[PDB]
């Protein structure tokens, strides 16, 4: 919602088990929702303190492992477990299958504010960092890099460059920081124009069919495979108004008695992971909250990509 | 539109249930035959069906997926159709929409008795307003026909106070100025159901067998197929999915779940290549990664040029991520030894050892440190593009035309971004 | 009225890293930076019935014709290498501040009420028996598990990391320190300060603990084995299968907390046993017996509402279960 | 079982039964005449259907290589 | 009543490593530590019809056809190298002791009952006779299943392992020593001596055991074999496939622990045959029928629940036979 004075690299962070079921419909890396939430978390902790704002986070993703396995003789695969303690009866209790992934993640977050005048940039950065490297990112701990050989701080870099090709020259170097990975970006435009697509070639086609589409690896009669133009994974978009907006002390056992409470279903959108040298700027991929509570629609994008 | 023919369907339907009960019980003595005559023959059942619909619910989105210890309130409810473009949901779901089942295992039968088809449509819309034939057809009385609908009507309308267990996911959303809402989740049992539904028409369907075998026959189909690969299992019913809703006891666990994945999620390991005359054609191109990139590039290559700009672009798009994946090659290059470059070695591709071991310069301080600054080594992709030459088709027709004029200078454009990109590696 | 809330969770506190494991040779231990990972390998199995049979098949033929069918099963298996005889298993942990602290909590009264408990209770006594226990648990290599039971010498080293640098190194002998008695030691009550400021503090104390253990040449290191249902498949599967990281066998974080929370020496049952680990309503899955029922007024919720809402602090053990309970987290909170 | 007959290919289960895993097994062959292509563990819960789908992949391998082999040859 | 408990998983004793076998000369026996691994490699065979025809086939005009279309296998096959007449099999035996205590029991008093059962076993007769029968099976090298059969001499070096270094040197000529026959010996004693120490728990006990023995020069050894679900295509008809952990031959642990546990000398049937591996009911696969059948009350089972529910001690051998079961460990316990 607008444009940042700032980047905060947060680097190569080691989260231990993550939410491998990101939606109802998808598996895998998590949720956006989760990253976005955590950089609200970490405003909430630290960022009022040091007089700045953290909006929009740019993920990278440099390892994924997921704690899954394949049985023998099916080509799908199964959420490895673990076992729960047992009931006051000594009974095994009922297993909720609930999947788990090791990340290795680097952040990059929008900072404006007055408070990056007043600081060191250095002394805002390591502040963001010894509070993310005690918190969580998408339901695992984030290892803080204990006796390894080099650790890695951040590099806040001022957006408001003095000169274009200094800024250009910033940003090359900070997108060469986050090298082996891939930025996660928000593709509602490519989406909506292959819903056209595929209503031109077949009419009453929802947009959850062109979501399927862009996923599955087509086979065409001559047996060649249709191409995608990214790698176009099916992502948990936002939530959408399932009841209406209920008093804050009104739903029965809320989270808490303050905040107002919705029901809300899941929102899957199409997202893409790119190398991200392919970016005109590193603020494109920062992933920002999109509220608009009268309607609904509690989404998380990525504004001002292309 | 006459209520004898609805009177004559129910009492064939609770008919049918009482001989399958009886022939399920198997009964030949004490009294059992007049005990189940007693209470599933007569309009009483329809009473006892109005102590059944109480206790289920018909619902599109539930709470019991998640922890089956949690008591929430599951809600029947559509979403609005969002006006912002490009995402999808159960608000997709229009006609196509199957209401799940929550309650006991046993009242489930009424279930069937408001999915009817009697006169050609669904009985909860034929209950749902005033018409002639209804009020008439099930009930003498006009207060317990007026009862016995509100009843049987309040299966869609949610039961008790609005309310999400502790169990169930409550998640902070940020306002834009200054606030939350909780927003808790509930589990889409409908649209999970419809997509199951497709990946089982996807994948085990007649057509597309058909189209499987017709590719296992390398011969032509009139349609396609799919294979949706690296799919999930989530069960959520342990070793009872009939207790989680009816239409997971449709599909008893098996939540098949989609891969959204990173592309580095299957990082296999990384290795120097040692003995080798060149990374592009030895290690770097036997990648799966730039295989199908290269098998797509030759693909391309050779092909009409009637979409041949915007096919193009595609193709510049294509040659783009072949470099992509370079540098990404060269980004696990920084995950290995700092010094592997300065081992010994008959061959091992010098001309690239200033780009492969960027950390060398800080294992010699003036050895091989100032090299690199000095040197700038950026025509190690021209390298790399005598390799993308040989991801070209070997066709007269693309050089005697304008084709070859496009893809070198769409090969021109990308390797001097890829030049200008190696350029600035000492800052 | 004082009602307890209705949502009321905890973060993990102590949360560990998965128990990464690799071998090499004793005496080497201080160079054990380089150590090779240890992997897991697969091998077939080919073993006879042995469980007990229920009277129906008990019959020399039927029983003979089941010897003559093979029972066969693939196991994935850890070993040592034929060179290195020490085990080393290393992991981080993070002790969280704020550990009396709930994530959800619905009446802020309850909240009020449950902090000012936790207030007097710091204020009395702090988490100093808590986190000697804790410090005992790293101090004895419990998180080993198997790999402790026949090694001839465990040491266990745990280097505080206050920003990049080991701020302060501890080493222990977890054979001389018991799995059952929680004596008293200068580096353990260091140890148990560090961890226990950690627990009053804002941020969070990190730890590196590696456990050396003198297993045996080639010996079988035991990793923390997969949870995966067979789920009625027709194909048969591994029937045993275990954890890796990366190439490199792992102890799960879970496992490495229960040994860790492995602290309750004071359950109502006899404690011939010893310790067990901090679960509300005292399970152990080892047993297949809970200890601390409700149906005795010595279980987590109970006693938390009796302490919390009506005021009846109980005794200093069962306050150390308690807040010992907080430490460990869990999802509480009636409908 | 018995053998499943698919043209000139006969599956053929051994008649000596294991136990992989829990459940019991049958080494499954398959054979074109005389010459095996797959011998292949398969459960003996398994329906006749499912030998025959597991089969099928080499089955239609075969079919492939033998149109390509035996292609007749062609004039422009 | 004192009903047995459903759970009553033992751990394994005398616990063993996968035995690496490398290639050498005989009087080089001595510096054998940088002896090569024996390569398990590969090699074709073509099987010709030689099993019984099931009385179709039995027709000339069809065996002739199959006779001259035959098939082609590919082996894996493990060798000594032509000039290495000695094959060399290492493995470390780990003898951890308290045999008695079950890991996992669902039943205190049944766990109590059994441990009072297996004490006042080690009160009367200890393990002496178990621990000279497992010194006999290790002094033998019954771990060379079919590397002993037609062996020219075969020796077998122990050596105690005591904090990295040898405790005590044994060298015994296993051909000398039969497998049949549990003579005395005082070398042989001390080594029962030292696994009575290391089953009593009142000491740590870790073996080296090195056997050398003189099969030829390029004779086939004969390690572990894996199963093989699939023989395919792809894989180049592969139909036998043994065991190597990197790039070296090797024999199962669980094989090594089934040659230890043939100690069983005491079963219904006659003792021409010998030993018998140590299992409830008895079991044989070569010999495809179980010796301590269910319905002659002599198995390991009907002995326990009449030793230790109904307290009725059985003979001296059989209860022998029913600690060895302990010392061996299972998931004895029913559903």
């Amino acid at each position: 919602v607008t444009d940042p004075e700032a980047l905060l690299l947060l680097p190569r962070l080691s989260i231990q088990n993550a939410n491998a079921i990101s939606s109802p419909l998808t598996w895998g890396f998590p949720s956006p929702g989760a990253f976005t939430g955590f950089v609200h978390a970490l405003q909430r902790r630290v960022g009022i303190s040091l007089d700045i704002e953290l909006d929009g986070v740019g993920i990278v993703c440099h390892r994924f492992e997921a704690q899954i396995s394949q049985p023998a003789g099916k080509r799908t695969k199964v959420f490895n477990l673990t076992r729960n303690p047992l009931n006051r009866d000594g009974s095994t209790a009922a297993i909720v299958e609930e999947g788990r992934a090791h990340l290795e993640v680097s952040l990059l977050l929008g900072v404006h504010g007055d408070g990056l005048d007043d600081h060191p940039a250095q002394e805002i950065a390591r502040q963001v960092q010894e509070q993310a490297g005690a918190m969580r990112l998408a339901g695992g701990s984030i290892l803080p890099w204990c006796n390894e050989r080099f650790p890695a701080p951040n590099a806040e870099l001022l957006m408001l460059g003095g000169s274009d090709e200094q800024r250009r020259k910033n940003q090359r170097r900070l997108t060469r920081r986050l090298l082996p990975g891939f930025a996660l970006v928000s593709r509602e435009a490519l989406l909506q124009q292959h819903l056209e697509t595929l209503r031109t070639t077949l009419p009453e086609a929802t947009t959850l069919d062109a979501l399927l589409d862009l996923c599955r690896i087509n086979f065409e009669p001559p047996w060649q495979v249709r191409d995608k133009p990214g790698w176009l994974v099916p992502i948990p978009a936002g939530y959408n108004a399932l009841s209406p907006l209920y008093l804050p002390g009104e739903v029965r056992n809320a989270r808490d008695r303050e905040t107002p409470l919705r029901f809300v279903e899941n929102l899957f959108g199409l997202g893409e992971w790119l190398s991200p040298h392919r970016v005109a700027a590193l603020s494109d991929l920062l992933w920002y909250h999109h509220a608009e509570p009268d309607k609904g629609l509690y989404r998380w994008s990525t504004p001002r990509f292309v | 539109p006459t209520w004898q023919e609805l009177r004559q369907f129910i009492e064939s339907f609770i008919q049918e249930r009482l001989q399958g009960k009886l022939d399920k019980l198997q009964p030949d003595e004490d009294d059992k035959r007049q005990t189940l005559l007693a209470t599933h023959r007569r309009e009483a059942w329809l009473a006892d069906a109005a102590r059944r619909v109480g206790q289920l619910q018909l619902v599109t989105h539930t709470l019991k997926p998640i922890h089956p210890d949690a008591r929430g309130s599951n809600l029947h409810s559509l979403p609005q159709a969002p006006g912002q473009p490009g995402l999808a949901g159960s608000h997709e779901l229009g006609d196509r929409l199957v209401s799940d089942v929550v309650g006991n295992a046993a009242a489930l039968d009424v279930f069937k008795f408001l999915s009817l088809q009697y006169q050609g449509k669904n009985l909860l819309n034929w209950l749902t307003e005033d018409s002639a034939e209804a009020l008439q057809a099930l009930s003498d009385n006009a207060e317990q026909a007026r009862e016995w609908r509100q009843a049987f009507i309040g299966i869609t309308t949610v039961k008790g106070a609005p309310a999400s267990h502790s169990l169930a996911k409550q998640l902070y959303f940020p306002l834009p100025g200054s606030g939350y809402h909780l927003l808790a989740p509930l589990f889409p049992t409908s649209l999970v159901h419809h997509v199951h539904a497709l990946l089982r028409e996807a994948r085990f369907g007649d057509a597309a067998k058909a189209a499987r075998e017709a590719r296992s026959r390398q011969e032509s189909w009139p349609h396609g197929f799919s294979e949706y690969p690296n799919l999930a299992i989530q069960k959520f019913g342990g070793t009872k999915p009939q207790n989680i809703s009816q239409l997971n006891n449709e599909r008893r666990g098996e939540n098949w779940l989609l891969p959204s994945l990173p592309p580095n999620w299957q990082r296999q390991n990384v290795n120097a290549p040692m003995r080798h005359s060149s990374v592009f054609e030895h290690d770097f191109g036997r990648t799966p990664e730039v295989s199908r990139l290269t098998r797509t590039l030759q693909r391309f290559l050779a092909k009409t040029v009637h979409n041949n700009l915007a096919i193009r672009q595609r193709r510049a798009q294509l040659v783009a991520q072949i470099c992509d994946e370079a540098l990404q090659y060269a980004a696990r290059l920084r995950e290995l030894e700092p010094g592997w470059s300065a081992t010994p070695g008959c061959q091992l591709h010098d001309a690239e050892q200033l780009w492969l071991d960027p950390l060398r310069a800080q294992t010699d301080e003036t050895f091989l440190q100032r090299r690199l600054r000095g040197d700038w080594p950026a025509e190690v992709g021209n390298r790399f593009a005598n390799w993308l030459n040989r991801a070209v088709s070997s066709d007269s027709q693309i050089l005697g035309s304008p084709e070859a004029a496009q893809w070198s200078q769409e090969l021109s454009k990308e390797l001097t971004m890829f030049k200008e990109i190696l350029e600035d590696e000492r800052d | 009225i004082l009602s307890t809330a209705s949502v009321l969770a905890f973060e993990r506190k102590l949360d560990p890293s998965d128990a990464l494991m690799s071998a090499g040779a004793w005496a080497q231990r201080d160079a054990s930076q380089e150590w090779p990972a240890v992997t897991v390998r697969e091998k077939s199995v080919r073993g006879t019935i042995s469980n007990r049979l229920k009277t129906k098949d008990r019959d020399p033929a039927k029983l003979d014709a089941s010897i003559q069918s093979p029972n066969l099963q693939t196991v994935d298996v850890a070993n040592l290498p034929s060179d290195a005889d020490t085990l080393k298993v290393r992991f981080t942990l993070r002790v969280l501040g704020g550990a009396g602290t709930p994530s959800a909590c619905n009446d802020a009264a309850y909240r009020d009420k449950l902090l000012q408990t936790v207030a007097t209770y710091v204020n009395d006594q702090g988490f100093a028996e808590l986190a000697r226990r804790y410090a005992h648990n790293l101090a004895n290599a419990r998180f080993l598990w198997r790999n402790r039971v026949g090694a001839e010498a465990v040491e266990v080293r745990i280097n505080h990391i206050r920003q990049g640098e080991v701020a302060r190194a501890w080493r222990f002998d977890a054979l001389a320190i018991g799995l059952r008695d929680f004596k008293a030691d200068a580096e353990l009550d260091a140890l148990a300060e560090l961890i226990a400021s950690g627990l009053s503090g804002s941020g969070h104390v990190l730890l590196e603990v590696v456990a050396f253990a003198r297993i045996g040449d080639g010996q079988e290191v035991f990793p923390s084995q997969e949870l995966i249902l067979d789920k009625g498949d027709k194909k048969g599967q591994k029937s045993k299968t275990l954890y890796s990281v990366r190439d490199a066998a792992a102890i799960h974080s879970q496992k490495i907390g229960n040994a860790l929370r492995t602290i309750d020496t004071w359950y109502p049952d006899e404690d011939g046993l010893g310790p067990i680990a901090v679960e509300p309503y005292g399970s152990v899955t080892s047993q297949g017996k809970a200890y601390r029922q409700p149906k005795q007024k010595l279980d987590f919720y109970t006693l938390l509402d009796n302490w919390v809402l009506r005021d009846e602090a109980p005794a200093v053990e069962q306050q150390h279960y308690v807040i010992a309970n907080l430490i460990r987290g869990g999802v509480f909170g009636e409908a | 079982m018995n053998a499943i007959h698919i043209g000139p290919f006969s599956i053929t289960p051994a008649a000596r039964g294991l136990h992989y895993g829990g459940l019991p097994h049958h080494q499954w062959t398959l054979y074109y005449g005389p010459r095996e292509m797959a011998i292949k563990t398969l459960p003996d819960s398994y329906t006749s259907s499912e030998v025959r789908d597991e089969f099928s992949d080499i089955i239609a391998e075969f079919v492939i290589d033998a149109r390509h082999r035996y292609a007749p040859d062609v004039l422009e």
